[PDB]
């Protein structure tokens, strides 16, 4: 139908102006954080591909949590999370984040930023390399582009 | 410390940035909010070896 | 033949044998339904209509592996299927307040229960839990509430020892019947059906109904019983408004709308695509009182005490006060006038 | 032994005392400061329970050392170091009640 | 002496002025602002809070 | 012995430390209980819980020992002990280019002057000390919890405390915050018995 | 107005009446908090809050010690109103 | 016919603003050993488009705390206020000729100032109120100087209708004449702006985003457009006041060109200071503005009123 095919052109359209403009946040906890640093350096560039730093979580569309997610730390990295406007997405980066890494049974560390906030890609690694990285955030962007937010509207 | 085993029994470890740190209020006396941001780099200070 | 034997201290990480599917998981009610079946470690399946996006909250509900997302279709029989083939529970919360363009009332209320009863027995489902509405009537002015009075039959009748619960009018963080008066401000005055002194209404807190869900399932006796859960206290409308406006900190502005009136205004807010701020069900449901039905087993039997609204209204109106009113504790505002 | 601040359990008890002062009289910040959604009666109830669990204890040192404990968590209140989340770590809501029943608890599990 | 020559019970309650009119100085002490340089600021090295 | 593998032993510095700490001896016979010198030339003095203030101001300020620089201040524990918490102070002299080890002893409830007034670098070594042992410091400016979690129980670097801890956070929807509960575990922490049976080192061998 | 004793005493007794704990039944002047009222230590505490609240001074506990009758507060309360 | 002269100078103006975004991304990227958006459309030329459907896209939130009013009258009067600062630009041809465009410029920008205030103060936030008031310290720095060294050049002018400035430069640059007032007027604009080391309104390594630290989605991109179309407006200014271009009447497109290309290397020259330079502490900026410029422009006041009496010289009125 007609109405079917300029939902899903207008879906497309969405979809490829939030994938291709991900604004991740500069939010790193750990080791991690510094692998995060050479995706931004001049070798990978990711702004290159319209991926920009932003300070403001309001100001934000990833949460990239680069780095062990201590208890002290969490309600933190939750507050942030929830101050995100939608649509939101977390990257989890290194096996710190994953499941609690080389500090999974330690008294002062969550298995896995899982546990605190939704997450939409897995990065394995400790650290995961620049490209791991740049690969999941790139991965992503695949995930946006298969997002049909509209095109189910139409048929609610 | 070493018990004589081939596990350690204690493993204190010195940060020289957990030193430093301790000192930023007696360094940022008199400074504004900006020239806190320059203390706080001019420390070199990593929260890897500061919280241990 | 799906029988678990329960392990470990009933945390995140233990052995529940609880292995659900609740449909319809993606709403005010299923969040606290999968929320409580995770926190015990049961292996929650969640069939989801909607973008993955919009199930994205409920991932961290359960431990690893503990929830499954699988997509399903409410008109295809075989989807439905394939997400209650390995499940001893089934949860239906499949229900929208307003009929859509591809689905109706009675296509939402009848066809998609009787067919979640249906097929669970052919899967061999133990335990089958419905959800209808306290004022489900077979004449009941509301086409909502008649069609929730429908599939409350076909529901005994493909499924014969299936739960059936009744609540009366949910509140909570995300609910539309507490923000839905608060939200009524912005249209200047509130209106209502004889100012709101002929309805009767007993709402019922949302963690209460999604414990009693849970308490269903663990009770043995609940097979076949038919559940109404409501609150502690009976208001009426006028009063119960006011209250809201009353912990919101909002100007009240009550004026009488007439029932016609009130109805053509509702017939207005329909014509919106998106979903809609108010129906005509909704205006009839609203003004429609709450029924008492003393021969039916409520929260009490099911051992949760129902909690006042008054001590967890604070929660839900605390994001509709202004920034003079956000501190202000929720001792301040006395409690409505009930009628008990 | 040598005591860490009294040398009497009266002296020690004075100590628990002024906290307890402290405690009762900044509920109704803690309340209004962390917007909690509890009553100031359930939030005094609270402060009440904890005192009342370390009730048997005899030692002064381990008296003084409670107090110690008592106004480092009451400073973190009141400079709002401590959280929402924090604050209501006392309240336990998400934890399941476990029944202290032998019955119960031979239903349940090989809990001891 | 007296604040006035006809003193009445309002003005009873009124004392007369400092000798060097200087007034006590109030201890109305002004309050600072608490800002929390919190883990989230970049310059903070994402997991340091400095509550200033 | 001698040849690569092995690690070559300076005699001088041996000597030097030693008699250094018979000096620091006779000077403090009042709080030093016992002095050695390891093997690989580090010194260490043994000193009554009562003297870390008079010890560490005379190896602070005396002319022969300017120990100005508190590289240092940790603490170990030995549950088999009376006091069982070992408070052990790292010093540098960078006039002598040197440094030495001072170690006091306390109980759970004894407390220990801080050496504050001393080195101001003793601040958060000692709130660092009482959050992870629970070793209190009187006269502290300013003791609370430095590492741990605002709202934490327990004292973790001590032996008994559990590596697992006892509660664990997640975040909850009903309660819309991060709330803590009970640790449970999806994989146990699997527990190695690697100790050999044999004797591995005679020179340690204690008394039957 | 100057103050009097009987306001002292009537003020006293309404901050006692409104302590849900304590009893009506056993509430006077002359009895005593733990022995008649059945209260605790913390319970008689919370009372003298309530009184500092009330009467607007503070008591430190050297005094709150000695308090242990609704009496004995108001002459505590006088004494220090000097009435 | 001028409904559409209105609509043909703000919509090229917005999308310049647009694609002046990625110019600065790229210019920064190579500048930095980089490459700025290349992904997104043939050299990143889509780029743009993809950040304003996605801000327009994006859920706004408004803040608990917030003054609702304040907080969307804000952004309106920051971007209502750049697109109107154009309307009396000579590019040959003013859209609005006025005898007083020049102040009317001064007062559009002390009005714009307003928009960072009230978007900080409604903002309820520590951040937004630091930023607020880091942005009322800046105005407090350069607006006397800024003023007064548009006074000195425009000394020469004869009166502050923008349009005569082209005639005045028609033999030569203004900034031949008047290269220290141009100089001064330049790091003027820079601080004016919240620009390349005087960033103190937004502080992104300070004060985590400034004012606009709780704004999202589209009051967002209007205050980022705003603030890049005063930054156009600006060097346009710069452009007029000091790098005067050949006017044929007959063909206006020849001015027009060199009008836009030194805008152009205006700008770049913009980004370019805000990649090689660190930020300025706000207490060193006003210092700097009230103590070595402040001092200088009322000396070169005192120099370009004495100049055309002493030398005769004294431009028409006319
Ligand atoms: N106060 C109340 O809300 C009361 C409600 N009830 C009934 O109990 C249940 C409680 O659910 P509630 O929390 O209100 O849910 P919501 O209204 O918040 O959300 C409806 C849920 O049902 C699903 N759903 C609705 N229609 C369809 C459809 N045609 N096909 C597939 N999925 C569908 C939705 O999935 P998706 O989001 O993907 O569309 C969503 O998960 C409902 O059946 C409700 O009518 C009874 C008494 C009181
Ligand atoms: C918001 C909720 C906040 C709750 C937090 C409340 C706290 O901080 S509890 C910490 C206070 N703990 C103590 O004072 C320990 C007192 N130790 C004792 O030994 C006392 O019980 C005494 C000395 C026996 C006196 O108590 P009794 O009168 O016998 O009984
Ligand atoms: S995953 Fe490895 S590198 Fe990354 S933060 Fe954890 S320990 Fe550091």
């Amino acid at each position: 139908s007609r109405g079917e095919y300029v939902v899903a052109k207008l879906d497309d359209l969405v979809n490829w102006a939030r994938r291709s403009s991900l604004w991740p946040m500069t939010f790193g906890l750990a080791c991690c954080a510094v692998e995060m640093m050479h995706m931004a350096a001049p070798r990978y560039d990711m702004d290159r591909f319209g991926v920009v730093f932003r300070a403001s979580p309001r100001q934000s569309d990833v949460m990239i949590v680069a780095g062990t997610l201590t208890n002290k730390m969490a309600p933190a990295l939750r507050k942030v999370y929830d101050q995100m406007p939608e649509p939101r997405y977390v990257v989890s980066m290194g096996s710190c984040a994953n499941g609690g890494g080389y500090y999974h049974y330690s008294y002062s560390v969550v298995r896995g930023c899982d546990r605190i906030v939704p997450v939409d890609i897995y990065v394995p690694g400790c650290p995961p390399t620049a490209e791991a990285l740049l690969y999941g955030i790139l991965q992503l962007q695949r995930k946006i582009k298969r997002e049909k937010r509209l095109r189910i509207w139409y048929r609610r | 410390v070493s018990d004589g085993s081939s596990r350690p029994y204690r493993c204190k470890i010195k940060a020289p940035g957990f030193a430093h740190l301790a000192g930023l209020d007696k360094m940022s006396k008199g400074h504004m909010l900006a020239d806190v941001v320059a203390i706080i780099g001019t420390q070199d200070i990593v929260f890897g070896e500061v919280d241990r | 033949h799906h029988a678990l034997i329960p392990h470990g201290k009933g945390g995140r990480s233990s052995v529940s044998g609880i292995v659900a599917t609740v449909f319809g998981a993606t709403g005010f009610l299923g969040r606290y339904v999968v929320n409580h079946l995770g926190r015990m470690g049961s292996q929650v399946i969640v069939p989801y209509r909607c973008e993955p996006y919009d199930t994205m909250h409920l991932r961290p509900m359960g431990d690893l592996g503990q929830i499954i997302f699988m997509e399903w279709n409410g008109k295809d029989k075989d989807s439905i299927r394939k997400v209650v083939e390995h499940s001893n529970v089934v949860i239906n919360l499949v229900g929208r307040e307003w009929e859509t363009k591809n689905f109706d009332f009675e296509d939402v209320f009848v066809k998609i229960p009787h067919a979640i009863a249906q097929v669970s027995k052919e899967a061999g489902v133990e335990k089958l839990i419905h959800i209808s509405h306290l004022n489900a009537d077979i004449k009941s002015p509301s086409r909502y509430l008649r069609s929730k009075a429908v599939g409350e039959k076909e529901v005994r009748a493909a499924f014969p020892e299936a739960t059936i619960i009744k609540p009366s009018d949910i509140f909570g963080r995300e609910d539309r019947f507490l923000n839905y008066f608060a939200s009524m401000r912005w249209f200047g005055g509130v209106p209502l059906i004889s100012l709101g002194k002929e309805t009767v209404k007993q709402p019922v807190y949302i963690v209460d109904v999604s414990k009693g869900i849970i308490n269903a399932i663990k009770d043995p006796d609940a097979k076949g019983k038919t559940f109404a859960f409501v609150g502690p206290n009976r208001y009426l409308l006028f009063d119960l408004v006011q209250y809201i406006f009353a912990v919101a900190y909002r100007p009240f502005l009550p004026y009488p709308l007439p029932h016609f009136a009130y109805r053509w205004v509702g017939r207005l807010f329909e014509v919106s695509p998106f979903e809609p701020w108010t129906t005509r069900d909704k205006v009839e449901r609203v003004h429609m009182s709450d029924m008492t039905l003393p021969h039916l087993p409520g929260l009490e039997d099911l051992g949760i005490q129902a909690t006042p609204l008054e001590l967890k209204a604070i929660e839900v109106l605390r994001r509709h006060r202004t920034y003079r009113w956000l501190t202000s504790e929720m001792e301040d505002v006395k409690p409505a006038k009930t009628v008990n | 032994v040598k005591p860490i601040f009294s040398r009497d359990m009266n002296e020690a008890k004075r100590r628990v005392r002024e906290l307890y002062r402290a405690w009762y009289r900044e509920v109704p910040n803690t309340v209004h400061l962390f917007q909690l959604d509890i009553s100031v009666k359930q939030g005094r109830d609270k402060v009440r329970e904890m005192f009342m669990k370390n009730a048997h204890v005899t030692d002064p040192r381990v008296v003084d050392l409670l107090v110690i404990k008592g106004k480092m968590e009451l400073e973190e209140t009141i400079n709002v170091w401590k959280q929402r989340t924090h604050i209501m770590r006392f309240f336990h809501e998400t934890e399941a009640p476990r029944p202290t029943d032998f019955l119960s608890k031979f239903y349940v599990g090989h809990d001891p | 002496g007296g604040a006035v020559m006809y003193p009445t019970k309002e003005t009873a309650h009124w004392k007369p002025p400092p000798w060097n009119d200087v007034d006590p100085p109030k201890d109305t002490l002004v309050s600072n602002l608490t800002l929390n340089f919190g883990p989230q600021h970049p310059a903070a090295h994402g997991v340091l809070r400095l509550v200033m | 012995d001698t040849r690569p593998t092995i690690r070559p032993r300076n005699d001088v510095v041996h000597k030097q430390l030693s008699a250094f700490g018979q000096y620091v001896a006779e000077i403090l016979p009042k709080y030093v209980q016992q002095v050695q010198v390891s093997c690989f030339n580090e010194l260490e003095i043994f000193i009554h819980p009562d003297g870390v203030i008079p010890v560490l101001t005379f190896l602070r300020d005396h002319t022969n020992a300017q120990f100005k620089s508190l590289a240092d201040l940790t603490a170990v524990d030995v549950p088999t002990r009376q006091n069982r918490f070992e408070i052990v102070y790292n010093l540098l002299s960078l006039r002598f280019n040197s440094r030495i080890r001072v170690k006091t002893y306390t109980d759970e409830l004894t407390p220990i002057e801080s050496s504050v007034t001393v080195y101001k670098a003793a601040n958060w070594y000692e709130r660092e000390i009482w959050d992870m042992f629970g070793v209190f410091f009187a006269n502290h400016p300013d003791l609370r919890r430095i590492l741990t979690d605002y709202g934490f129980e327990g004292h973790p670097f001590r032996k008994d405390f559990p590596l697992s801890g006892y509660v664990e956070l997640r975040y909850d929807d009903e309660v819309k915050r991060v709330v803590a509960e009970p640790v449970e575990l999806a994989q146990e922490f699997r527990k190695f018995d690697l100790n050999s049976p044999w004797e591995a080192f005679p020179a340690y061998r204690q008394p039957p | 107005p100057p103050l009097t004793l009987e306001a002292i005493k009537d003020r006293v007794l309404y901050v006692l009446k409104l302590y849900d704990k304590i009893d009506p039944e056993k509430l006077s002047v002359n009895s005593h908090f733990m022995k008649d009222l059945g209260l605790d230590s913390l319970d008689q505490v919370e009372i003298i809050m309530a009184m500092e609240d009330e009467f607007g001074f503070e008591i430190p506990d050297i005094d709150a010690e000695k308090l242990m009758c609704p009496q004995e507060i108001v002459d505590y309360i006088a004494d220090k109103k000097d009435v | 016919m001028f409904m559409i002269n209105i609509l043909s100078l703000i919509i090229p103006i917005l999308l310049a603003v647009a694609f002046l975004t990625l110019v600065e991304r790229k210019v920064l990227g190579y500048m930095q050993l980089r490459k700025g958006p290349n992904v997104v459309g043939p050299y990143g030329l889509l780029q743009p488009i993809a950040d304003a459907l996605k801000l327009f896209t994006k859920e706004p939130l408004r803040p608990a705390t917030s003054s609702i009013s304040m907080f969307i009258i804000a952004p309106i009067l920051a971007l209502s206020l750049a697109l109107t600062m154009w309307v009396p630009l000579p590019m040959p041809y003013p859209l609005i000729n006025m005898n007083l465009g020049v102040l009317f410029m001064l007062a559009m920008s002390s009005l714009a100032v307003y928009s960072i205030l009230w978007s900080g103060w409604a903002s309820n936030s520590k951040y937004a109120l630091i930023g607020a008031l880091r942005a009322v310290a800046q105005t407090i720095s350069y607006e006397v100087t800024l003023a007064i060294i548009l006074l000195s050049v425009l000394l020469m002018n004869g009166s502050y209708t923008l349009s005569t400035l082209i005639t005045t430069q028609e033999h030569i640059w203004m900034i031949f004449t008047s290269w220290p007032l141009a100089m001064m007027w330049f790091i003027s604009t820079l601080a004016e702006t919240n620009r390349a080391p005087f960033d103190l309104t937004e502080g992104e390594s300070e004060l985590v985003s400034g004012f606009n630290v709780e704004y999202a989605a589209g009051p967002f991109a209007m205050f980022f457009m705003a603030e890049y179309a005063n930054i156009i407006m600006m060097n346009a200014f710069t452009a007029i006041l000091f790098l005067g271009a050949s006017h044929d009447p007959h063909t206006p497109e020849l001015y027009t060109i060199n009008f836009v290309l030194k805008t152009l290397a205006l700008t770049i020259t913009f980004l370019w200071i805000r990649a090689s330079y660190p930020r300025f502490r706000y207490d060193q900026l006003m210092h700097l503005l009230w103590k070595s410029f402040l001092p200088l422009t009322l000396a070169l006041c005192m120099w370009h009123i004495s100049l055309p009496i002493m030398t005769a010289s004294i431009p028409p009125q006319s």
